């Protein structure tokens, strides 16, 4: 047989051992750290590890030479000799063609930049640069600092030096001829002045004027040719064997990951720790073992199956989030109505962005992979879309009607003349029907809560859970006798006078040395509240802001206000989406009240998880 | 966990190294004893 | 599963080397009798020679 290494946590080691023995892996016994050392890498092995990372390396240095990296999920299993001889030809053609490509470019910017001056002073002193009777010293000036530079030369070098100028179109290279051995001086004169000398790199810059002039020239037509060519090539490379590359990257880098893995479990750096022995046939077999609710649920399942705390699944959260998500959307003239059409090109494909290129392939801004991942997510977006043209319907029961309120279905001037969700009455019951499930949310974190501390086996965490719960009651209580003041209310009154005990008479079993922290235990209830007020009315908010949008805000209304409004209403899209964004934001912020404080959720400030909003990302 | 599986092929492994040892030794004793004998044989052969 | 049979694995590499050297325990008496040999085959050369030698000198002597 086979022998086969396993490793897992100490907290899991059942749930860990019952997995991989149904899974193919037989004869599963445990091994403590101290059995684990004296396994570690012999220098063989340690040699063929430094070498498959010089494999993954240098493929990924090549991959990026040539063009773009790309990493796929398809390695190509081969020797160390294999992979290595297919790696050496092509890295030595790449490097050969990039640093011609290098030089090419650098002299293309230095010969675009110097040509025009050297042509110049070339001609100025045309055939006297390789005289040595005559000194030519060439030099830039400004308009401005021409003045300057003749007067200190004149002083400095009598009336037997010749100053001479050409322009080039802006400032003058100007080029000063004297005397050989009145060099010192020459150049003395410019230095007080603040002007020096021009020399270009290379040989070109020691060359005479003339021969560095006309090779200048040369250089500047004859390369933008040969650039293309060394690019063409090289392309053509990466054509043909980027794909040899980039199968080399992931072949290497599995072996690499094997040879760490086994370095890990020899120093004893997993805590839980098997062998057993699977038969060859066996050894695939150990790895191998309404759409809106089904579909992120079935992805979740892997999550069901790895627990870590007293926690319980972190499943309740996507139910929660869907009504208060779909009711963010309310409108039905120009802002539902035109955020449908969204929903389509994210759930097909659209070329109307450039960085976006067929999604229909999995080719857009995010990464390919990425792309591929959040199809899900896309048809999550797809499902809040439809759903928010029901509830666009739902808030056209408030507005239209022919005879309730002061607008019909649809005037014969413009759609939509003024709103009728101005009505008092109206608003209050949409915000008090939002807020009675946030409420349901308040009891259902605080109620798993208590569980948690029950089977996690914590009394101190119970005591403070249930306690905490106490306080809700209060909290409705007391808005009851206010809301209904005391022809309704007066059914808790006195209740609410006791519901104040129990908020601190549960808590103070465990003790506590924070009793005021209690106040921001509170802080948590009132904000479900809020939160679900402020998604019904900053939600009705949304539609209010589309009545100088798409509806009466010319004239007295009128057939012309239809096509006229338009000029605002495209300037206003882009401030509405940007303000409603902010309110669909609101469900993660509320989840995020209850998840990161244990409410029968996995988080609790900070520790390994992710927060429920990066799960969502791709689901 | 189980001390059982690591402790009883230390055990077993040890018996094999030192069963290595055994007659390794066992060995070169007897080589030399059976060199040193030949060798008599051609002293009290040569002067004979 | 392989435990006791773990150590079988180990007890045939070093069953290779074992054998190895009774392949050198054998290398080393076969020099070791080619040696004990030549050591005899002069003995019996150089006393055939004061055989040879002792008759002549008698023969001349007589």
């Amino acid at each position: 047989m086979e022998k086969l290494v396993l490793a897992g946590p100490k907290g899991r080691a059942k749930e860990l051992l019952q997995s991989l023995q149904q899974a193919g892996v037989v004869h599963l016994e445990t091994l403590r750290p101290e059995a684990l050392s004296a396994y570690q890498l012999s220098p063989e092995e340690r040699a063929e590890l430094r070498r498959w990372e010089a494999v993954s390396a240098g493929a990924e240095h090549t991959l990026s030479l040539l063009g773009l990296e790309a990493e796929p999920a398809r390695p190509f299993p081969e020797g160390l000799e294999a992979a290595e001889k297919a790696l050496s030809p092509i890295q030595a053609h790449a490097e050969g063609l990039t640093r011609q490509k290098q030089e090419l470019e650098e002299e293309l910017a230095l010969a675009q930049a110097y040509l025009e001056p050297l042509e110049r002073l070339a001609a100025l002193a045309h055939g006297l640069d390789k005289s040595p009777f005559l000194r030519v010293i060439p030099f830039l000036l400004t308009e401005k600092e021409l003045p300057l530079v003749e007067e200190a030369l004149r002083k400095a070098l009598e009336d037997r030096y010749l100053l001479a100028h050409e322009a080039y179109a802006g400032g003058v290279p100007a080029l000063v001829v004297v005397h050989r051995k009145e060099v010192d001086q020459a150049k003395a004169a410019l230095s007080r002045a603040g002007v020096a000398e021009l020399r270009l790199p290379g040989a070109l810059g020691e060359l005479p004027l003339s021969e560095a002039a006309r090779r200048l020239k040369e250089r500047a037509e004859a390369a933008p040719r040969e650039l293309s060519e060394v690019r063409q090539h090289l392309a053509k490379l990466a054509r043909e064997s980027a794909s040899t590359l980039q199968s080399l990257w992931t072949r290497a880098q599995d072996e690499v990951a094997r040879l760490k893995a086994l370095e890990e479990l020899a120093s004893g750096r997993f805590g839980f720790a098997l062998l057993g022995y699977v038969p060859v046939k066996a050894k695939p077999k150990v790895e191998e073992a309404n759409p809106p609710w089904v579909k992120p649920f079935e992805l979740l399942v892997s999550f069901l199956n790895t627990p870590k705390y007293g926690t319980f699944d972190p499943t309740p959260v996507v139910p929660i989030f869907f009504p208060f998500w779909f009711g963010m959307i309310v409108g039905d003239i120009g802002y539902a109505l035109l955020f449908y059409l969204v929903g389509r090109w994210l759930s097909g494909y659209v070329k109307r962005n450039e960085p976006l290129v067929i999604d229909l392939f999995a080719l857009k801004l995010k990464p390919p992979v990425l792309a591929k991942l959040v199809y899900i997510l896309n048809w999550m977006v797809f499902w809040t879309v439809v759903w928010g043209l029901i509830y666009g319907e739902f808030f056209g029961t408030f507005l239209e009607h022919l005879g309730v309120f002061g607008t019909p279905e649809h005037p014969g001037l413009i759609p939509i003349l003024i709103h009728r969700i101005d009505t008092a009455k109206t608003a209050n019951l949409l915000i008090l029907l939002s807020v009675a499930f946030g409420v349901v949310m308040v009891f259902a974190g605080l109620i798993l809560r208590a569980y948690l501390g029950l089977k996690h086996r914590h009394m101190a965490h119970f005591w403070e859970g249930v306690g905490y719960l106490g306080g809700l009651l209060g909290i409705l209580a007391l808005a009851a006798s206010y809301l209904g003041n005391l022809q309704a209310g007066w059914l808790s009154a006195l209740m609410y006078l006791g519901f104040g005990v129990f908020l601190l008479s549960v808590v103070m079993s465990s003790i506590w040395l924070m009793i005021p922290e209690i106040f921001t235990q509170a802080g948590h209830i009132l904000s479900h509240i809020r939160i679900y007020a402020v998604g019904a009315a900053g939600g009705i908010l949304a539609g209010l802001l589309t009545d100088v949008g798409f509806a009466m805000a010319e004239r007295l209304g009128l057939i012309g206000v239809l096509l006229g409004i338009v000029v605002a209403g495209v300037l206003h899209l882009l401030i509405l989406l940007l303000t409603t964004l902010g309110h669909m934001l609101q469900p993660i912020r509320l989840i995020w009240v209850e998840f990161f404080t244990k409410f029968g959720f996995y988080e609790e400030n900070g520790r390994p998880y992710r927060p429920f909003k990066s799960v969502r990302e791709t689901q | 966990g189980l001390i059982k599986s690591l402790a009883e092929k230390e055990k077993q492994l040890l018996e094999r190294l030192e069963a290595a040892k055994k007659e390794a030794e066992e060995r070169v004793k007897r080589a030399e004893a059976e060199a040193k004998a030949l060798l008599e044989e051609a002293e009290a052969k040569a002067k004979a | 599963k392989l435990e006791a049979i773990l150590s079988q694995e180990v007890e045939a590499e070093i069953q290779a080397l074992l054998q190895e050297a009774e392949a050198k325990a054998e290398a080393v008496k076969r020099e070791a009798e080619e040696k004990a040999k030549a050591l005899l085959q002069a003995r019996e050369r150089a006393l055939e020679a004061q055989y040879r030698a002792a008759l002549r000198r008698a023969e001349s002597a007589g």
